[PDB]
């Protein structure tokens, strides 16, 4: 790999610099290199990994949605403009699928297999569901098997998180948020999405009294994200 | 604008 | 070139799609391909070219300034952190210099040489000054010759624009804006910068009465940009 | 925040 000659610590250092500079493609390349050194990631390092690729694929998805909307308008009275729109939508789509494949490969080689603690195993299985979900957004003979891969990854994370984490754990809450949106807009199951967001919110609310002040800024953010989705869907 | 994280 | 097999019209079409999708690296690659077909660019096509690379290099410059600030803080009591900051600042800098070189090469081969009308010749010479200016921002044995290249390009555009364009022409105004900032922060000539921004603003103000309503949204924007710089500098 | 264009 291109990062094979760089020290692990230097890669982590440079991923943090790329974060400050909003250079997320670099940040992702540095963390991929860090993963490929073969050592487990710490908590802070897991977050660098997920933020980096979340922003890369996020930009690819937003641009894919722009082009797809134009493509759909070109198939309504619309004047033939040629193959360029489909071609460029495909170009962005293939790049997007490539990043998703790269992230799924890191998880498979070998992050998930070596993660024993719940905080890491759930984190990586959530990521697996996320990037299979992103593949499902653009799938049209294959969508069903990609959707089931995402659900299977989410479901196993859900099982572990319920057994091994408190209801206020930020990873458990963030998993539930994304698995609920999976139900809503991918798996055509809005009632399951609503039920999941409500029980998740309600069970974390009941657990807040156990928590230190200002030690759960991320959990409180995600609870508001659950509440926002519910208001939008009901 | 549903949220994911 | 990678775009050599694509039709000129398809390249222009796809640059416009990339614009709508804020995919500026693609937009720049499509227009580079369009330039390399060997035909002059229209007005609308010149603007696609300049916007594409302005956003690419703009992001590179912002990230270079982030890393350079961190680098400078690391050379004040500061704890040695190793070579990583310098290395990554250099990495971004070399990429930035590469884009600037690519744009200067397009102008040299052969946009400027074939531009006869003032609107195109001034536009391309402004671009030449801009990207030499960007090279000057990061230069430390070479800065003087890069600075003089930028000034020479700006100055020739200035000469043509004063002889051949009205004082309200948006390209003439935008050239004057950037050449004024060149004086201010590159060539250590703040008085020349202030004088240039004021006479440019004042002479366009006197010419507004000749203009149709709502046909000069871009010129009015740039006049406010000149006024903003003056307020900041005085 | 001087402007360039
Ligand atoms: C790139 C890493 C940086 C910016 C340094 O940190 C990102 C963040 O990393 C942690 O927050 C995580 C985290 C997010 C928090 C909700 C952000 O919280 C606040 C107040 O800003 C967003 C990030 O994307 C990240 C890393 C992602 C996950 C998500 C991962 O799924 C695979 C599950 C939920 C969430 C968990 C992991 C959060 O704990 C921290 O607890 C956050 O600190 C605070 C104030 O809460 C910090 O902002
Ligand atoms: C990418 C091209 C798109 C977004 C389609 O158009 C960019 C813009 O292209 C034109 O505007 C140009 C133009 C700019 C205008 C000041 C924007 O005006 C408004 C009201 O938004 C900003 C762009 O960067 C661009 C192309 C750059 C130049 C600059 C180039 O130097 C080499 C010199 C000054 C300025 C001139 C060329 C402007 O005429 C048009 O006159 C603008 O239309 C309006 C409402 O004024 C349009 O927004
Ligand atoms: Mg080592
Ligand atoms: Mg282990
Ligand atoms: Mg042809
Ligand atoms: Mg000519």
């Amino acid at each position: 790999g291109a990062m094979g000659s760089m020290e692990r610590a230097s890669l982590i250092q440079k991923a943090k610099l790329a974060e400050q500079a909003e250079r997320y493609e670099d940040m992702a390349a540095f963390m991929k290199g860090a993963v490929e050194k073969g050592e487990e990631l710490s908590c802070e390092e897991r977050n660098l990994l997920s933020v980096a690729y979340k922003n890369v694929v996020g930009g690819q998805r937003a641009a894919w949605r722009v082009l797809s909307s134009i493509e759909q308008k070109s198939n309504e009275g619309s004047e033939e403009k040629g193959p360029e729109v489909r071609e460029y939508r495909e170009k962005v789509e293939t790049e997007l699928q490539g990043v998703c494949d790269t992230v799924l490969g890191l998880l498979d080689s070998h992050l998930i297999k070596e993660a024993g603690d719940a905080e890491s195993r759930v984190f990586y299985l959530k990521m697996k569901g996320d990037y299979y979900r992103y593949l499902a957004e653009v799938a049209t003979d294959d969508k069903k098997r990609i959707i089931d891969s995402a659900r299977s990854a989410y479901q196993e994370a859900m099982d572990i998180s319920k057994k091994e984490m408190p209801p206020t754990n930020p990873i458990r809450l963030g998993l539930a948020l994304n698995f609920s949106v999976f139900h809503y807009e991918i798996a055509n199951s809005p009632e399951e999405a609503i039920s999941l967001a409500k029980t998740t919110f309600d069970e974390a609310m009941a657990d807040l009294h156990t928590l230190s002040e200002d030690s759960y800024k991320d959990s409180t953010l995600i609870m508001q994200l659950l509440r926002d989705n519910l208001t939008l869907w009901t | 604008e549903r949220h994911t994280c």
